[PDB]
């Protein structure tokens, strides 16, 4: 044997330090632990990808939770805070029904006066002026 | 992976921005062979921009050790206590020169992962939800189907 | 909600052009204004070639049309160049 | 708001009873309010980890 | 159904829901008015003739100079020498 | 067999109907169009993947500048299930070399040559 | 005599524009409780889970303990916030 | 052009009567004065902001921290002033903009503290039966903003 590995043993706790609190034999024998581990590692990154959908799934379902307790549907909360230009994202929106229930009964209260400025301009067809808060602000 | 390594909640050592803002450096320490191709990189560092450096931060009181080692460490040591120990070991100066302004520019908090990438200490102002926020309140506290 | 957006004006997507994502996040507190975004210096690139590609492609049918203008009249007195002698 | 630690998080994940008659209801729409009910996915508070549910006393 | 649901002799049914054929109408939309900007064009097939020849003809060649450039890079004595520096010491 | 598709020329004769649907004149039409890309060229057959990689739509939802002429038009008729073509509509003029550095292509097509991010 | 929401439970809601159309002022006191809308204050293992079941509303299965693997796998040092 | 009443007859929602709008903005002028005395004479408290930040909105109050997964260029120190407030908020009164707030109303400020390295972060791609097998550490570059104030002056 003219040049036989002599650091084997710092190759195998390259793996074998990241599989300390498995179960069974998966964190002892090497033959196990890299069959683990690196399925251990593909779905740290292919969790990355459901961490941000399983986010927005949450702020979706505590925006809905709390905009019921106004008597809006989740779907005329966003929908007409877009159209009062109001760009403020579900993160916060979700952070804002916990943390702060008055600023957000009042983003309720926008979103259903513009709702009901929607539902006024659609029944009166024809030129009417349009409605206080449905007026939007150009840039140019 | 997030679940073998351990974690902590982001936050300053004492409040680092509010009042005002301490380098939280203390020490440098460099090991630096004087004959050594491995600390080649390290001799032109202390050379040239080493007394560059001490200047521009005079809180860090930096200690180049130049004894005969094989491998040229840098131990940064930090305000609560922590001792990160790195390797400058075959580095250009350049390499040298941005991994110790990334010493100088962090805190001595682990770098384990942080949970949340904010810290509110305050998080409500007008008064965090309970479930009687948004519920009226009938007459005399009647309960429903109680008749007094 | 962007199709509301779209009738407006305004990009679909409220990440696209506009105030939002086009001035700058931040400045110094004494005043002294950012150096600009990595991102508004990559767009801000990336809509002047669009723009030259609108002047270079515009003149490029003014100066098509003004040869074929010239060609339809080199044309013309060449049939009556011929009609003498 | 202004409360201490403690009375404050007691308050945010106490559970509450609600009635629901269910007289010439049909029983999947008393379904549909009682499994939002019972999950606590009410609250903006909500996690399913968090073990926020109600309790819906349905007559 | 009796092998692979969607291929074969027998599959199993698959329907148009009101999402598919408002997706399908959204689309034929947007088609339809690819027909009418293509019907109306600025120039005839005489008058474009040429009309960026001296453009185009000018592009290809530098690409072709750029592919008759293809030649090893310079070796000087300054890369040679620097070599020399791993055995740099101090004094 | 699956060929390629010859689109006859009656499809493309706007009706006096269109040009009021759309805001086009068929005297005095627009001169560039603004070509993007809705549709994937996976699933489609190879003489659409290059026609796509001809234009410059390799990009979904990234808008290209291109001539009305019939030759490029040609092109953009094999192509036109996967784009979307309208005019460059220009209310200013097109931009000079003072205003080159200040323009931005609006979603409604138009190229606006000075863009404050300021308010009316 | 208008009100986008019924104003009765949290606060006392008013929307406006300033007079540049550019920022909505929203108004929001907090309501208070009323003095009338309050009362005044009034002054073996088997068997075991079953106790605790009925009390706290929980099913059997989390009463019953855990091994040792569980139970030293658990952070009893857990990073705090807040 | 009268229809009797049945239970379709009549839409189910209420009918809601929008009110005059030359009396709502009559009526907007009082909210919009009674707010703007609030901030003249002091009557709010503390104040938090929604900043539109790096790539994200942060609802952010004073003495905060913010963790950003970018360089910001600046040195540990710095005060820097945040643009781009979106909602400045009180316990008595919210400003909204659309979409953001003038410069003239609010000044949000920020420390920068750490400009730190993040946490070594694996990437690695597998497909089985394919000898198909990548591993790939990135540590993210981060910095940490401290909020100082939320100031508000009364532009309205
Ligand atoms: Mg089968």
């Amino acid at each position: 044997l003219r040049n036989r590995v002599t650091d084997r043993y710092f190759r195998i706790q390259e793996v074998l330090k990241h599989a300390r609190h498995f179960r069974g034999r998966k964190n002892r024998c090497y033959r196990l632990a890299v069959r683990t581990v690196i399925r251990a590692f593909v779905k740290c990154t292919k969790a990355r990808y459901l961490k941000k959908k399983n986010m927005r799934t949450l702020w979706i379902n505590r925006i809905t939770a709390a905009s019921q307790e106004h008597g809006l549907k989740y779907p005329a909360l966003i929908g007409n805070l877009v159209k009062c230009q109001v760009e403020l994202n579900r993160k916060v929106l979700a952070d804002l029904a916990i943390y702060e229930p008055k600023t957000f009964k009042s983003l309720a209260a926008l979103a259903s006066r513009r709702r009901h400025e929607g539902f006024a301009a659609a029944l009166g067809d024809g030129k009417e002026p349009e409605g206080i808060f449905s007026r939007v602000v150009q840039y140019h | 992976t997030a679940r073998g390594t351990p974690s902590r909640f982001l936050a300053s050592v004492l409040h680092n921005g509010l009042g005002r803002y301490v380098q939280q450096l203390q020490r440098l320490s460099f090991s630096v062979s004087r004959d050594g191709a491995s600390s080649r990189g390290a001799r032109e560092f202390v050379e040239r921009e080493v007394i560059d450096f001490a200047r521009r931060n005079p809180g860090v009181v930096i200690y180049v050790n130049s004894r005969p080692c094989c491998v040229p460490r840098v131990v940064a040591e930090y305000l609560n206590g922590a001792v990160r120990e790195e390797s400058i070991h075959c580095k250009s100066v350049e390499e040298i020169s941005t991994l110790v302004q990334k010493l100088a520019d962090q805190s001595g908090l682990d770098v384990i992962r942080i949970r949340k990438p904010f810290h509110t200490d305050n998080p409500s102002i007008q008064g965090q939800w309970h479930p009687f926020t948004n519920k009226p309140t009938t007459f005399r506290g009647l309960r429903p189907r109680e008749v007094q | 909600g962007g199709q509301w957006r779209l009738q407006q004006g305004l990009a679909a997507n409220p990440s696209g052009y506009g105030p939002l994502t086009e001035l700058p996040d931040w400045s110094y507190a004494d005043g002294r204004p950012a150096p600009p975004m990595k991102g508004q210096l990559r767009r801000k690139a990336e809509r002047e070639t669009f723009a030259r590609r609108v002047v270079l492609l515009s003149q490029e049918m003014d100066a098509g049309l003004q040869a074929w203008q010239l060609r339809q009249q080199k044309l013309q007195e060449e049939q009556r160049k011929q009609e003498n002698a | 708001s202004s409360f201490s630690r403690a009375p404050q998080q007691w308050a945010t994940f106490a559970r509450i009873w609600y009635l629901l008659d269910g007289k010439m209801q049909p029983p999947g729409k008393l379904a549909a309010m009682a499994s939002i009910r019972l999950q606590g996915l009410h609250k903006p508070v909500y996690h399913a980890l968090s073990d926020c549910g109600d309790h819906v006393v349905i007559m | 159904i009796p092998g692979r649901q969607w291929i074969g002799k027998h599959r199993r049914p698959r329907f148009v829901s009101l999402r598919a054929k408002q997706n399908m109408i959204r689309r034929l939309e947007i088609e339809a008015e690819n027909h009418y900007w293509l019907s109306m064009p600025y120039m005839t097939r005489e008058q474009e003739r040429g009309h960026a020849a001296v453009r185009r003809r000018e592009a290809f060649e530098a690409i072709k100079a750029a592919a008759t450039s293809k030649f090893p890079p310079h070796r000087f004595i300054a890369d040679q020498l620097d070599h020399l520096n791993v055995t740099k010491k101090w004094s | 067999k699956f060929t390629r598709s010859r689109i006859p020329e009656k499809v493309f004769q706007a009706s006096p109907e269109d040009h009021e649907k759309y805001g086009g004149d068929p005297q005095n039409p627009h001169k560039l169009h603004i070509v993007t890309r809705i549709k994937s060229t996976r699933r489609r057959p190879y003489w659409e993947k290059d026609i796509i990689k001809m234009l410059g739509l390799e990009k979904a939802h990234t808008p290209q500048v291109h001539k009305n002429i019939p030759s490029v038009n040609a092109k953009l008729k094999v192509v036109k299930h996967l784009i979307r073509i309208k005019p460059l509509k220009l209310p200013q003029g097109l931009p000079a070399e003072e205003n080159m550095s200040n323009t931005c292509l609006k979603s409604t097509g138009e190229l606006v040559v000075q863009w404050h991010l300021k308010p009316v | 005599t208008y009100s986008p929401l019924p104003d009765d439970y949290n606060c006392n809601v008013e929307l406006a524009l300033t007079s540049d159309g550019r920022t909505i002022v929203c108004y929001h006191p907090s309501v208070d409780i009323p003095y009338e809308h309050t009362k005044p204050i009034p002054r073996e293992e088997g068997p075991m889970i079953e106790q605790l079941s009925k009390m706290f509303f929980t099913t059997k299965h989390r009463w019953y303990p855990h091994g040792r693997y569980h139970r030293c796998r658990k952070n009893l040092n857990p990073p705090k916030d807040r | 052009g009268y229809v009797p009443k049945t239970s379709l007859s009549s839409p189910p929602w209420p009918e809601v009567v929008l009110p005059d709008p030359v009396e709502e903005t009559r009526h907007h002028a009082e909210v919009v004065k009674k707010v703007n005395e609030m901030i003249v004479t002091g009557q709010y408290g503390r104040l938090f902001a929604v900043v539109h930040f790096a790539s994200r909105q942060w609802k952010v109050t004073s003495e905060d921290l913010i963790l950003i997964g970018n360089e910001l260029d600046l040195a540990c120190g710095e005060r820097i002033r945040l643009e781009k407030v979106l909602l400045v908020g009180a316990d008595n009164f919210t400003l909204l903009g659309k979409p953001l707030l003038g410069k003239d109303l609010v000044r949000v400020e920020a420390t920068v503290i750490e400009k730190t390295e993040s946490w070594p972060r694996i990437i690695m791609r597998f497909r089985k039966r394919k000898n198909f097998k990548k591993k790939r550490i990135v540590t993210t570059p981060q910095t940490v903003l401290r909020i100082n104030s939320i100031e508000i002056a009364p532009c309205l």
